[PDB]
């Protein structure tokens, strides 16, 4: 159980930036969320 | 000491489950998030 110390490269990582940007207004998007109706600065690309 | 020991036990035990939970949730994830992809890809087809 190595939980105290998980791997550098995490999933966690992308979750957190998406969520300050959206704490300064930026996203609209309230349950941090990529979903269309994000805001008006920025304009999100589908990922394939 | 008793009262110690067994708090350390319980922890010890809630640790132990909580693993085992957090891959099973995991799996019943990767499931769903299969079908949310390929859904994905037939709106996308469906925008083309």
């Amino acid at each position: 159980f190595e939980y105290i110390d998980p791997h550098p490269e995490d999933p966690r990582r992308i979750y957190r930036i998406y969520k300050i940007l959206a704490e300064n207004g930026l996203i609209n998007d309230p349950t941090l969320s990529g979903v269309d109706d994000l805001g008006d600065l920025m304009l999100k690309i589908p990922v394939r | 000491n008793a009262t110690l020991f067994n708090k350390l036990k319980e922890l010890q035990q809630a640790n132990a489950e909580k693993s085992k939970l957090n891959d099973e949730l995991r799996s019943k994830y990767q499931i769903e998030s299969s079908k949310a992809a390929e859904s994905a890809q037939t709106l996308k087809i469906l925008q083309e």
